């Protein structure tokens, strides 16, 4: 959700 | 779980391959100066550097090995500190002045408001870093200790705070390993380590002063703060 | 400097004999809130009087210009008071030892608004010093440290005296029958909590000024011109 | 001036 939660996911 | 099978050499190897580039500003010495245009161009940079900080963050060892909802919590209490430490060791050879970007070098006759107090701490802990001769090897892990170490004691099953105390220990013995390969003796090697773990505190400290101005800056909306800043803001809040 | 000539028996026993009393609060039961930040704030005043004593008794400390102690002791004092609570709250897992008529819990924090996040913070620490078996000796020299050592990049003998705690607290552990990696690693543990402490400290001013701000709970003046030094 | 001076020098 985060847009730190979807690069670090990435 | 590789982080904890690295020798010490692997380890710095491992940490001087992840270094993140050094980015350019989009200062113009055509432009004008102002407060509001000097300080987009430092949180406008911060923004740029965040995305390489992510991307090196998931090349330390052990870092990869925590969940997802870990590493976020990691990341948004130590972004600042890790920008603040990166900022002060490339400006270790230009004294009285901060490299926040090749073209942008300041000597903090900027000016901006609120924001004096700082640049003399980051000079101060820049010099500081050019008197010990703080080395490229010593400095990544600083700042992968600082990565780390911020964010543990406000992160129950438990194991995943021994395991990063275990990799912090793994650094720690890496430290040592280069303090006594550059021929130190034992008690200059303890010194040593303490003297830097103790400029911890400062750059902990000028972190939390960093957050605070950035929530007025938010609040007086001038500067403009891209999205991501402003979600790591609100994660201190 | 007489300091930099004390070995390191002569440091330990010099801080330990330099250490404050534990104080006591008022007596009388639920906390109001109002009435709990009294009590807390009337103890940091008197506490802040057997700080400033303690300090002068800290080996090199009086070899300082009066201003680089006001210094020192305006930069660090929440700092020496929160490493002096979650020390004598170890042995009080889950409880904060304010006083020995003031033992508090998470619980408690709740009466005041974002005190339940330091609680669990300063909790946090405590249980730490607790799992690290944290010995009476590596305290004062600690607490040593953040009195030399938080305000000095907001300003030479200070770091030679720095070192001086250092080679103590690595002789400590020595006596204490560790390990050479054993030493340099807890040694660096304790050290890295010094920044935590810092950590509190500063969420722990915030929380002052605009407790001040409200002009709801008494400050004393003394408090005040310690808060002021932080703005 | 400042009660921090008065009780450094006591
Ligand atoms: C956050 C900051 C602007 C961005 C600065 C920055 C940018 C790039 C970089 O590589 C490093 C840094 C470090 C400092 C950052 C500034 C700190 C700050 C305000 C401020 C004011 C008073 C005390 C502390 C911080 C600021 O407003
Ligand atoms: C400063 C403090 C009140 C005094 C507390 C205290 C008193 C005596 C002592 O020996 C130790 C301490 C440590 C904590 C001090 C309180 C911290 C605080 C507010 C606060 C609120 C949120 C986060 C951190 C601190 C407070 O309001």
């Amino acid at each position: 959700h985060k847009i730190l939660h979807r690069l670090l996911q990435d | 779980s590789l982080a904890l099978s690295l020798t010490a050499d692997q380890m710095v190897s491992a940490l001087l391959d992840a270094e993140p580039p050094i980015l350019y500003s989009e200062y113009d010495p055509t432009r004008p100066f102002s407060e509001a245009s000097m300080m987009g161009l430092l949180t406008n940079l911060a923004d740029r550097e965040l995305v390489h900080m992510i991307n090196w963050a998931k090349r330390v060892p052990g870092f990869v090995d925590l969940t997802l909802h870990d590493q976020v919590h990691l990341l948004e209490c130590a972004w600042l500190e890790i920008l603040m430490i990166g900022l002060v060791w490339r400006s270790m050879e230009h004294p009285g002045k901060l490299l926040f970007a090749p073209n942008l070098l300041l000597d903090r006759n900027q000016c901006v408001e609120g924001m004096v107090e700082i640049f003399d701490m980051l000079l101060a802990t820049s010099s500081r870093f050019r008197m010990m001769n703080l080395q490229g090897e010593e400095f990544v892990c600083l700042k992968s200790i600082i990565l780390l170490n911020s964010g543990v004691y406000t992160f129950k099953s438990l194991e995943e705070k021994d395991h990063i105390h275990r990799v912090l220990d793994k650094i720690t013995d890496t430290l040592i390993h280069l303090m006594a390969k550059a021929g130190l003796t034992l008690q200059q090697q303890h010194q040593r380590l303490a003297q830097l773990l103790l400029i911890l505190s400062h750059i902990r400290h000028m972190s939390n002063k960093g957050m605070e101005h950035l929530y007025s800056m938010k609040c007086k909306n001038v500067v403009p703060l891209s999205d991501l800043l402003l979600e790591m803001l609100d994660a201190h809040r």
